């Protein structure tokens, strides 16, 4: 009132998520479908789901830098050491790709190449 | 006075600065007043590229929070009350803010009426001009401002 | 004493509750063990985390009695 | 797990949809752009049409 | 007792166990003293294995719900008090807890210093180690707990 700012408390910059699972529902089977819309204090975003016991994951993930990456794995929930998987998006440089175990499509500023 | 000076040299030079143009918070690096080429400028960094011609200084991007406690104003009116009759008395250079949430300001000229800039909001093309009070008297908001140099440092 | 005294600790008619405090934590549940949480402390920092598959909500502990 | 943006120009049901444009990740790993003529199609090896 | 002789065998070995790594909530299902290859072990999982190696078999993953009703430990001292004085009396062998909302433990060893993973959240490579309780005691907590087995079941 007095013509003065108000202060936030802690200026470090936080980290949301939004954790969503569940137990069960009404067709009986176990509720195993883990999703997240984390964002971290770096300003990276991270939309993911999960299937915990079938260790399967998709992820749509924004780096600070500003890298567009979606990426989905078959056999491990952890983006590290993943086998079989599946990648397309925008490196960190300015370069579109979809790369996966196989030699990826590239499409660089300029050309194309394989 | 320094303010009211001012404020007659922008309305006499105001036909000949349609180079400046309308944007949100615009601040260039560029004088509009040195440069030929046109250049998107807001009321505050207008104001701002005005009084620093002259000896004053004042500071940059010279937001909504430079006049809390730099101590180069004093209220004349306070915000929350709104008369018509009073209008009158005020004098040329007065500072007039517009929008609930301070969003505008402007500057008084007689005759009923003041100059900004006005547009739709995404970087509009209209130059500056200048617009009758009677319209904009819903969104004046009650605030009133004035310099003072002779005081300060 | 405000890490702790401060605190606007309050339950809904359901039993997934609400929380707010005086530092950057802030935790919000809903049905089953979903949840929404924020904070900037590095210490504070596994309350909010989505590592491999997040923190589980017994980690918490604002999810106590 | 399925990436998927679909656009729709004469429905706004997803089903029966006459002018639609697809691309993304389908259950199976296949990156793929599909619309109402034939497909374009990256499998993990390999390229189709 | 069996904690303080377990605690004594981990101090002793603690230069030797350079392969466990430290990771937020690394339950690998290999035991890490079986093994040569480096494995990634949170402590509470380094407790359940150290504690396994025994008759003892304790439960997995062995998080913080562990310590409210399974009845294997009793409080020593509670949470929202802190006194340096008081740490002496401590034994070798009782948990430490660490964090505003039990983050990480740690276990007590003599000579005022405990050990701990202590490390960057994002799986760190720093190996285990023993730190000085004085830079770490200000986010001690309070919470001590000891074991007990000769009457459980």
């Amino acid at each position: 009132g007095n013509k003065t700012l108000i202060e936030p408390r802690i200026q470090k910059a936080p980290n949301m998520l939004f954790k969503h699972q569940g137990v069960f529902y009404d067709d009986g089977t176990p509720d195993n479908h883990i999703t997240t819309l984390f964002i971290s204090e770096r300003g990276d975003i991270r939309a993911s789901v999960l299937n915990t016991e079938t260790q399967k994951r998709t992820t749509q993930e924004m780096s600070s830098d500003g890298s567009y990456r979606v990426i989905k794995q078959d056999d491990d929930l952890m983006l590290d050491e993943a086998q079989v998987w599946i990648e397309y998006g925008i490196s960190e440089d300015n370069k579109f790709y979809i790369k996966n175990d196989k030699h990826k499509f590239e499409f660089t500023d300029e050309g194309i190449y394989i | 006075p320094l303010s009211t000076i001012l404020a007659l040299d922008l309305n006499d030079n105001l036909k000949s600065l349609s180079n400046i143009k309308y944007m949100f918070k615009g601040a260039p690096k560029e004088n509009p007043f040195g440069t030929d080429k046109d250049v998107y400028i807001d009321t505050y960094n207008l104001l701002y590229w005005l009084y620093l011609g002259e000896d004053e200084e004042l500071a940059y991007p010279m937001n909504i929070n430079y006049f809390f406690t730099e101590g180069r104003f004093f209220t004349i009116f306070g915000k929350g009350h709104k008369y018509k009759v009073d209008v009158s008395k005020f004098i040329v250079g007065d500072i007039l803010f517009f929008g609930r949430s301070d969003t505008n300001i402007g500057i008084y000229v007689g005759d009923g009426e003041f100059i900004s800039m006005m547009g739709k909001f995404p970087k509009d093309e209209t130059p500056i001009g200048k617009y009758k009070l009677d319209d904009y008297w819903n969104e004046f908001n009650g605030r009133v401002m004035r310099f003072d140099e002779e005081v300060y440092i | 004493v405000y890490k702790y005294s401060s605190s606007l600790y309050e339950i809904l008619p359901s039993l997934n509750y609400k929380y707010d405090d005086g530092e950057g934590t802030s935790i919000r549940t809903y049905n089953g063990k979903s949840f929404f949480s924020m904070t900037s402390g590095e210490e504070e920092k596994p309350q909010a985390t989505d590592f491999y598959t997040g923190t589980e909500y017994q980690d918490l502990f604002t999810s106590y009695y």
